[PDB]
RNA sequence: GACGGAGCCAGCGAGACCUUGGCCGAGAGGUCUUGGAAACUCCGUCGUGCUGGGGAUAGAGCAUUGUAAUUAUUGCUCUUCAACGAGGAAUUCCUAGUAAGCGCAAGUCAUCAGCUUGCGUUGAUUACGUCCCUGCCCUUUGUACACACCG
């Protein structure tokens, strides 16, 4: 068992490096590891927390969840991350999301995608979710409508295609919920409306959460996989790190 | 692609695929001539089967379960030296 | 080191193990 | 075949005017209308 | 591939996304739900009989699926794989429930009671142990390396005796009445054990 | 277009950081 | 007639106490309680009330909250253990409550000749309330066996652990009383003023 | 007194209150005589529950 | 063929405790009364009669059951939690045991720094352990 | 050389190594008896083996078991375990099968973790 | 003095309200960037 | 449960300073040399008394760290001995190694400085059934290849 996910790393590494060496040829589609389940099978998604949760994170968790309609949670209580890992590809879950915070305020998200990666991971900022509304009411929990902004780059596509399958395909084109990713200076501002089509143009309408995400880390493997090769990696000390723009 | 199995297919594919080439590159065997002789012992167990014939090639959905037979001599050396040897699973 | 301890398939075979 | 035995842990037998007989039928008795449902007709 | 037995037709053809090999089959006694596994894909896929979809896939095993079966009367699958355990779901109902038993050795073959409380298993080391379903702790075991009868290949250069080839059964089934196994596999035995009080009844050549 | 949201029902206090900004670009 | 399966005497070079082999001839509960003689006295709660297997100490680190009914066949004395370790700061501590019921047992023997577990079973039979009420003002409706067990169990144990919360008696001993007053079906037993209670509020709104 | 009566069979689709089972039971004292009666705990198949009282008939409790 | 360690630690040091009282030859520091064995601990030993060859007691069954100890594994061996610190034992009494220890001639001076059983001291707990089981 | 065999039994981080070989009944536990093994409480655990089969099986036998590793019930665990599966193997590899197929029996009927792992690995029971 | 990263964004109104206000541009469009069967 | 004794069981972790050991002091803490875990178990004291729970404030000393000041800083000893006796209206979360208790290690580009993560240890009750209330959705061209059921 453990000799084929160390043979299938190996093709999924050369995999990576081959279509690396392709789309640098057509510089001078989805990506692999999700072209194969493309808009056949629809996403599986497990959520959970860091280990000994305040109360805010797992009511942030829980809000996580209402954002994806196939989204699962489980607590990490004493859960060792190998075999979190191992337990998750055993129940055919594709998408795996861990949470960090920082006296009860959301801090990272990191996002694993099995069985062999990608791993992406962000900071969160500006976090403000729906417990915080007074009678704010109950989601609506159809397939909702999405929107990216501002993805230009080829990291640009790289972040929407991760964030684009952890959500169910086919829509009805008058699904009333709307989720909107827009990047602005890296910092992609996350919002989640509902609205009217009305007479004279269209009423949308807050739901929440608002959280701004700045993807840091991008590797080819599975987050428990710290030797996993890095993608690519946000660069802090760099002098230019005052304005230099990715997505 | 069809256009590359004009070039991808040799006679170096197939032997690669054979059972004591397989033997050698997981290091089960030392030698090719080594894995012959362990294939030709009855040593070696893939999945449910044991092979005897050693020109027997492995497919890929195969080689993950290529391993000794569970009462080889050969395996309890192995566990032996690792001072891993279960007597229970008689190996 | 960590990945090459990582990927140790445990069953391999030696004739120095022997000794 | 050729790969076959190659690949097989186990025995792959090798595949093999007048009017003919046709040995192997798909029953003799039942008939072609019967196998029709009442929503096909 | 479903057919129909009085009209002689194949009336349904079921497949899956990616055209998985299929090595054992299952149908629920309703008549309503087919589950297929495969050596390649570690999965059971769950069709609707009626109208042809994927209802779901069944994840849990790490190692390929051997064999299927439904309870006739309770209507539970239990799905035996070389991962070296067996796996009890109850799909049917609100809620899903897993139940896993681990087993000794790789298990090829799995019979289930015409009751649907037990369930035997044929693995590698020649054992075909009992289980009680609903319970999920083990009630019999019996020994079949001594009594299967192996003959020694023309081209083996190693013994009979000290053969490992097939000491073990990779088809086994219950009798309707439900106190006798008679089990195979690829050798030149055929044994038929009795379940309650674990012997050989007898053996045939 | 200003009821229904209740980030700018009706949130606690503090979520928003609009009253102190402003002063700034008056400052 | 008779049958021997040893034909020479047992000296084993690790020394071995006599009541060890004592308990090689029989399982007893702590060594010192038998359930060969231990019997439900009411029809209902058989099945769930599961003493037949005999067990040495109530830890067994077996799982019982995989399916819906597993319960019913972890031992009786199980069951006490692991309802007794709560309010927080008990939680998790299994051993502590092994020796509280080891000492409960010991105190039930000395006040009362009769079998410590025949005590405990008498007290889970006569204190599982037969007619309950839910809501709609009530309406009346009868009791499973299970929850019957889970109330008897609960009951028991939170009335052993409020009457010793702030007083001299120990929490032993507090069960000990708990105990023998349900077994002898007495008001005293804070769990049959209970059982009592619902029972009445189940005959008014009929 | 108070009598015993075995599950035969767990009814579905009672919609009854959350919680609240209906079910069927009969008397061990006579095999023949059932009843249908509403229970609060788990229950299943052969199992026996106390009727104290027989003579109700259990109603649809919403 | 009886040893130390197939007795129970208990029982061995309560009765070794008690026949180096009886014996009256193991030196006492005359602070025995006033010092509490930890400055995590608030009170002192209530055994006050006997505490210190108990405290002896213990001490030569760990060196019976490790051949080398030193002060400061007898420190760390008895020190316990207080923010948690874990604060040692104290320096002071574990010395004058392993000296104490040494004048009856239980315990000598090791090799490469610390203690050993003394084969007359490995002698004594034995027939201290005979002492126990008969 | 003397007839002796070797098994582990694992619980949580507990591991256990049993040395089971012919001998006059000498039980020990990393060399002490298994009369003293702590916690005293949990302790017939460690002699339920001992109690199930008899201490004949045992009189003809020494057991020696080092055990490392993990908290003090994961210990017991992994010493009754692992006695069980040498008491199994030994009279596999040095007495009849039958022995060895009346003491699988009698341990499965009582309890199946004295021979088999008990890994609790996690399962989502929520689907997906 | 110079800062080594960038000072993280404030919602202010404006923000918001450039923000909504193409939102109702993608819809009353109907351009949704939504993943769709294949 | 508080306290005294004695018994002891882990897994993460490596960019002079750490150290095994001897000698001093009750402790903190000093000096001379070599190499580079708790929770928890047993036996004991105490005892329903804001008590041997609680250690806030305060007083007197014994030391460390810098620095050049009689400056703070971090520990140890004794005495002093407060609020707190289970928590309203309301409210949030939670189904198996899960809730919960326990300690340890690293700060590996975002965030964190008794805060964050990771690691290991003990370890449960109850439910695992329902659309009855609430909320969110799907259908009301079988379209679905036989049989059956439906219209």
């Amino acid at each position: 068992m453990l000799r084929r996910q160390a043979r299938e790393r190996r093709e999924y590494l050369y995999r990576k490096a081959q279509e690396l060496q392709d789309s640098q040829l057509q510089q001078k589609q989805v990506d692999d590891e999700y072209a194969a389940t493309s808009g056949i099978m629809d996403p599986r998604i497990i959520v959970t927390t860091s280990r000994d949760p305040s109360t805010r994170l797992s009511q942030f968790a829980k809000e996580i969840k209402l954002l994806f309609p196939n989204a699962v949670r489980l607590n990490r209580g004493n859960y060792v991350m190998p075999n979190l890992v191992d337990a998750c590809k055993k129940s055919g879950t594709t998408d795996l999301v861990v949470l960090h915070e920082h006296r009860g305020v959301p801090t990272s998200l990191t996002i694993s995608h099995f069985p062999h990666g990608p791993t992406a991971q962000f900071s969160l900022h500006n976090v403000v979710m729906r417990h915080d509304i007074i009678n704010a009411g109950n989601q609506s929990e159809v397939n909702p409508h999405l929107i990216f902004d501002n993805f230009t780059t080829a990291l640009g596509k790289r972040v929407v295609c991760i964030l684009k399958h952890l959500f169910n395909a086919g829509p009805k084109k008058d699904s009333e919920r709307v989720i909107t990713f827009a990047n602005r200076g890296d910092f992609i501002s996350v919002r989640q409306h509902v609205y009217v089509r009305t007479r004279e143009g269209v009423e949308i309408a807050e739901v929440g959460p608002r959280f701004e995400m700045r993807l840091f880390e991008l590797r080819l493997g599975t987050l428990e996989n710290k030797d996993a090769d890095v993608e690519w990696q946000l660069r802090r000390f760099i002098r230019t790190a005052n304005k230099k723009d990715y997505l | 692609k069809i256009s590359d199995l004009e070039n991808k297919v040799t006679v170096s594919a197939i032997c690669r695929r054979r059972l004591p080439v397989i033997m050698h590159r997981l290091k089960m065997a030392e030698t090719i001539q080594d894995a012959v002789k362990f294939i030709e012992q009855g040593h070696v167990r893939v999945g449910p089967n044991l092979i005897n014939d050693p020109a027997y090639l492995v497919t890929r959905n195969m080689e993950d379960y290529v391993t000794w037979v569970d009462n080889s001599k050969i395996k309890k050396t192995l566990l032996r030296y690792r001072n891993q040897i279960d007597d229970f699973d008689f190996s | 080191l960590r990945e090459k301890a990582k990927e140790r398939n445990p069953d391999e075979y030696y004739h120095a193990m022997h000794s | 075949y050729k790969l076959d035995v190659l690949s097989s842990v186990h025995f792959v037998p090798k595949p093999a005017e007048t009017p003919t007989i046709s040995m192997e039928d798909a029953p003799l008795y039942m008939s072609n209308a019967s196998s029709l449902a009442p929503q096909e007709i | 591939r479903a057919w129909d037995l009085i009209r002689y037709r194949n009336f349904r053809t079921f497949t899956g996304t990616e055209r998985i090999q299929f090595n054992c089959l299952a149908v629920d006694p309703s008549g309503e739900v087919v589950c297929a596994g495969s050596l390649d894909n570690f999965d059971i896929h769950v069709w609707s009989v009626q109208t042809g979809q994927l209802l779901d896939a069944l994840s849990g095993h790490e190692g390929p699926v051997s064999c299927l079966s439904f309870s006739q009367e309770n209507s539970v699958l239990a799905s035996a794989s070389w991962d070296k355990t067996i796996r009890i779901w109850s799909i049917f109902g609100r809620s899903q429930q897993v139940e896993p038993i681990e087993v000794y050795s790789d298990v090829l073959a799995l019979s289930m009671r015409p009751d649907g409380k037990e369930v035997a298993v044929s693995t590698l080391k020649g054992q075909i142990s009992i289980f009680n379903i609903e319970d999920a702790k083990q009630v019999g075991n019996i020994d079949c390396r001594k009594d299967i009868i192996s003959g020694r290949f023309n081209q083996d250069r190693f013994t009979a005796k000290n053969s490992e080839r097939s000491k073990f059964f990779t088809t086994i089934h219950y009798s309707f009445d439900g106190m006798a196994i008679v089990a195979g596999g690829n050798n030149n035995s055929i044994c038929l054990y009795d379940v309650p009080n674990e012997v050989l009844l007898k053996r045939f050549i | 277009r200003e009821e229904f949201n209740p980030f700018e029902a009706v949130g606690k206090p503090g979520i928003s950081k609009q009253i102190g900004e402003e002063q700034r670009k008056r400052a | 007639f008779e049958v021997v399966e040893e034909f020479t005497p047992v000296v084993l070079a690790t020394p071995i106490p006599e009541e060890v082999q004592q308990a090689q001839t029989e399982i007893k509960l702590f060594n010192k309680w038998s359930f060969e003689e231990v019997e439900v006295k009411d029809a209902s709660l058989v099945d769930y009330v599961q003493v037949r297997q005999p067990i040495f100490v109530a830890h067994t680190a077996g799982r019982y909250a995989n399916k819906r009914f597993r319960k019913a066949q972890c031992p009786i004395i199980e069951r006490l253990t692991n309802s007794l370790m709560m309010n927080g700061r008990n939680n998790g501590k299994k051993l502590k409550a092994v020796r509280i019921i080891k000492h409960t047992l010991d105190i039930i023997n000395v006040l009362t000749d009769q079998n410590p577990i025949q005590v405990v079973v008498d007290a889970i039979t006569n204190t599982g309330p037969r007619e309950d009420t839910t809501r709609v003002r009530r309406q009346a409706v009868d009791v499973s066996p299970l929850r019957r067990v889970n109330q008897a169990i609960a009951l028991l144990t939170i009335g052993a652990r409020e009457a010793a919360f702030r007083n001299i008696k120990t929490i032993a001993e507090t069960l000990a009383e708990e105990l023998i007053n349900a077994a002898k079906g007495s008001s005293t037993s804070y769990a049959i003023k209970k059982k009592d209670e619902l029972e009445r509020v189940a005959k008014s709104n009929r | 007194p108070v009598t015993l009566a075995k599950v035969i069979k767990v009814l579905g689709r009672t919609g009854s209150r959350g919680g609240v089972t209906q079910v069927r039971v009969e008397f061990l004292e006579d095999t023949s005589r059932t009843i249908v009666r509403n229970v609060k705990g788990p229950v299943r198949e052969n199992d026996i529950l106390v009727l104290m009282e027989s003579e109700r008939e259990a109603r649809r409790l919403r | 063929g009886v040893s130390v360690r197939d007795v129970a630690a208990q029982d061995f040091i309560n009765a070794y405790a008690s026949f180096l009282q009886r014996q009256g030859k193991l030196e006492v520091p005359g602070y025995v009364d006033i010092v509490k064995t930890s400055s995590g601990n608030e009170m002192p030993p209530q055994d006050a009669e006997g505490w210190f060859y108990k405290r002896a007691a213990s001490v030569a069954r760990h060196i019976y059951m490790r051949k080398q100890v030193g002060v400061g594994k007898l420190n760390k061996l008895y020190g316990g939690a207080k923010p948690y610190k874990h604060i040692d034992a104290s320096g002071s009494i574990n010395r004058k045991v392993l000296q104490a220890l040494e004048k009856i001639g239980i315990v000598e001076i090791s090799p490469k720094g610390g203690r050993r059983i003394s084969e007359n001291g490995q002698r004594d707990l034995d027939r201290i352990a005979a002492q126990t089981l008969e | 050389a003397v007839p002796s065999v070797q098994t582990f039994g694992k619980k949580k981080s507990a591991t256990a190594v049993a040395h089971v070989k012919a001998g006059k009944g000498l039980i020990k536990v990393n060399g002490s008896p298994i009369t003293l093994v702590e916690p005293e409480i949990l302790r017939f655990k460690v002699y339920e083996p001992l109690l199930l089969v008899g201490l004949d099986k045992f009189s003809n036998i020494d057991i020696r078991v080092r055990v490392t590793g993990g908290g003090h019930v994961s210990q017991v665990y992994a010493i009754r375990q692992a006695i069980a599966k040498g008491l199994v193997a030994y009279h596999q590899k040095y007495v009849d099968e039958q022995s060895k197929n009346e003491l699988k029996k009698a341990f499965t009927s009582y309890d199946r973790t004295l021979l088999i792992a008990d890994s609790r690995r996690p399962e989502p029971k929520k689907f997906g | 003095f110079d800062r080594t990263a960038k000072p993280v964004p404030v919602i202010t109104s404006e923000v918001t309200e450039s923000l909504e206000d193409m939102i109702r541009r993608r819809i009353q469009d109907s351009n949704f960037d939504d993943l769709q069967r294949r």
